[PDB]
């Protein structure tokens, strides 16, 4: 619980990192005497557990799997981290997914539906309470809506988390069989909050019925949680498409498929349209590696055409020509620069997942590659003072980059 | 700003009164609408009934002997008014089982609820059929009352479980600490200090 209270915190502190060295020798005292926790005792009782005579270590592990939706991230991990650590140590050698078979069987599909969606335990909440944005009530303010983001990362995070790791199976976990409100809110947040900024968010004139202001720091705070998501997103359909091979009928209740092509090939040409900030390399690495595991997770799955057709708008054998060579190596119009090295560098991303030949295919079939010749002319010519003005170019730290 | 309207709100409300007029219904109506969207949450009624759960559990039974003994006597017209004082003690002090009630309280009400029960018995109509100087039982359950507090209550657990086990959850149990709208030469933030939790020490 300190470490679930440690969330509003900085990292320059040191709470988060001492918190959890003590959980992990905690962690290690249990483990080197679970046999002995094992039986039931009178021991005490710790606080938000229910009244009982008798503490047993399988108590602390449905305390934990309980907590496993915790809307805080650090004590979530931590959760699902304790709970998978701490489940081979029961009465039992059963590993996680036959556990979670029996448990699921004794209280059905619905107990980890309402687990993974409670955002939190106690009282209803999370996107389960709030499936939209819409659901929420009073003056709108920066602080409340990352909260809505926090438990859709929540429930994301769990649902990978136990589908990734073979636990249970999708079909089982997140089919027909009650309500989800996973994908309603997926489909929510892709098409109507992303590819968008703050202004959309607090919609136009709702309920509030107060423009109000909004800070610039604002922005930049609110796109941090609202560029989390999309990744979290991309992930969990690697994770689907990868883990379910029958993982495309559930994908379809997406709804909005294109509106996931659209952020992928958003993401692909230029990711701070979507607000991904600068100034960080971290945030930035990740982007290209999960891309391409979502473009290779999708070429081996039934939606090769789809993903396809929507990328070539975005990158074509045309587009490159006609904007490769513009008032090239000169002092000024950094913005074709710019807009050229967005494409060379979603052109190495399409390479990296093997579309590259696809997008942009051969059209003169003649033992070498049209667009990689004119690239290669253009580059050697470029060097060139060109006709007979007796004007050498010069090349920067930038222009011999994009060269 | 739905707080510095609330507090005075709530201490107005208590004595109201409309008249049959039009315009009386108007205002009925109008203090429905502000008490309807002032009642949202439930987190100010909860605070209340917890710091009230701090409260000496006989003085007030002794402000009673201040209340009534007003009543007693006079009274040309003893009137029905007396209907709303039986409430509220059976709310906070004759209750077995109260929201947010402590093991203070509990244990008060476990040593004298049956005691003043049989000592009266559905005081509504038995207070005002006896009007005398036979109300000097007060001494009786007054000296009991004040040798039966012995130890004081000490921590917050034992005084009132809301307060000890408060917590802040998301989207919800939001709670502002009184008495920081000034309402003088600005207008304020709603930056305001917030009720996280409290110390268990009393």
């Amino acid at each position: 619980e300190s470490l679930a209270l440690a969330h509003a915190d900085e990292k320059s502190l040191g709470t988060i990192q001492q918190c959890c060295d003590a959980i992990d020798h905690l962690c290690r005292i249990i483990e080197k005497k679970h046999v002995s926790l094992n039986k039931a005792k009178k021991r005490r009782l710790p606080r938000g557990f229910p009244p009982s005579a008798s503490l047993c270590l399988l108590d602390l592990v449905k305390w934990l799997l309980a907590h496993c939706g915790r809307p805080q991230t650090e004590c979530r991990h931590k959760s699902i981290e304790l709970f998978y650590k701490f489940v081979p140590l029961l009465p039992g050698n059963r590993s996680p997914n036959l556990w979670l078979k029996d448990v699921l069987k004794e209280e059905g599909v619905s107990f980890l539906i309402n687990t993974f969606e409670g955002g939190g335990c106690g009282q209803p909440s999370g996107i389960l309470a709030q499936p939209t944005l819409l659901y929420l009530r009073g003056p709108f303010s920066l602080q409340a809506t990352l909260c809505w983001l926090d438990l859709l990362l929540a429930a994301l995070e769990c649902y990978n988390t136990f589908i990734g790791e073979r636990t249970v199976g999708a079909l089982q976990v997140l089919g027909t069989e009650a309500q989800s409100s996973l994908l309603k809110a997926v489909a929510f947040f892709l098409e109507s909050i992303a590819m968008h900024d703050i202004i959309a968010a607090e919609k136009c004139f709702g309920t509030g019925a107060a423009g109000n202001r909004t800070s610039p720091q604002e922005g930049e705070r609110y796109n941090y949680s609202k560029c989390t998501v999309v990744v979290r997103i991309m992930e969990f359909t690697t994770t689907l498409l990868n883990t379910s091979p029958e993982g495309w009928k559930l994908l379809k209740k997406d709804l909005c498929n294109t509106h996931l092509m659209r952020v992928l090939v958003q993401t692909l040409c230029e990711p701070a349209s979507i607000g991904f900030n600068i100034g960080d390399v971290q945030v930035m690495a990740h982007l290209p590696d999960v891309c391409v595991n979502l473009m290779k997770a999708l070429k081996m799955s039934p939606y090769k055409d789809i993903l396809e057709t929507h990328l070539r708008e975005k990158i074509t054998a045309q587009s490159i020509e006609e904007l490769c060579a513009v008032n090239l190596y000169g002092p000024d119009a950094q913005v074709d620069r710019s807009r050229l090295a967005a494409v060379v560098s979603a052109c190495k991303q399409l390479h990296r997942a093997g579309l590259l030949h696809n997008i942009l295919p051969s059209q003169s079939t003649d033992l070498h590659h049209s667009v990689g010749t004119e690239l290669l002319s253009l580059v050697y010519k470029g060097i060139a003072p060109g006709d007979e003005r007796q004007c050498l170019p010069s090349l920067d730290l930038s222009c011999k980059q994009l060269a | 700003y739905p707080q510095a309207i609330v507090y005075p709100f709530i201490i107005s409300s208590e004595s109201y009164s409309f008249k049959d007029t039009s315009t009386g219904h108007k205002n009925k109506e109008f203090v429905a609408r502000i008490k309807s969207k002032l009642d949202q949450g439930g987190v100010i009624q909860d605070f209340i009934n917890a710091l009230d759960q701090l409260s000496n559990p006989e003085l007030l039974f002794k402000d009673w002997s201040n209340d009534v003994r007003a009543e007693l006597a006079k009274t040309p017209v003893n009137k029905k008014n007396i209907e709303k004082m039986y409430e509220r003690m059976y709310a906070a002090l004759g209750d077995p089982k109260a929201p947010g009630l402590g093991a203070f309280r509990r244990k008060f009400i476990q040593t004298f609820g049956k005691e003043f029960d049989k000592h009266f018995g559905k005081g509504g109509s038995k207070l005002l059929r006896m009007k005398l100087s036979d109300f000097n039982d007060i001494t009786n359950m007054l000296l009991l009352k004040m040798n039966k507090d012995s130890k004081p209550p000490g921590n917050l657990k034992e005084c009132s479980p809301w307060m000890s086990d408060f917590k802040v959850e998301f989207l919800r149990n939001e709670l502002e600490i009184p008495g920081q709208y000034d309402g003088r030469g600005k207008p304020l933030p709603e930056y305001h200090v917030r009720i996280a939790g409290f110390d268990e020490r009393v």
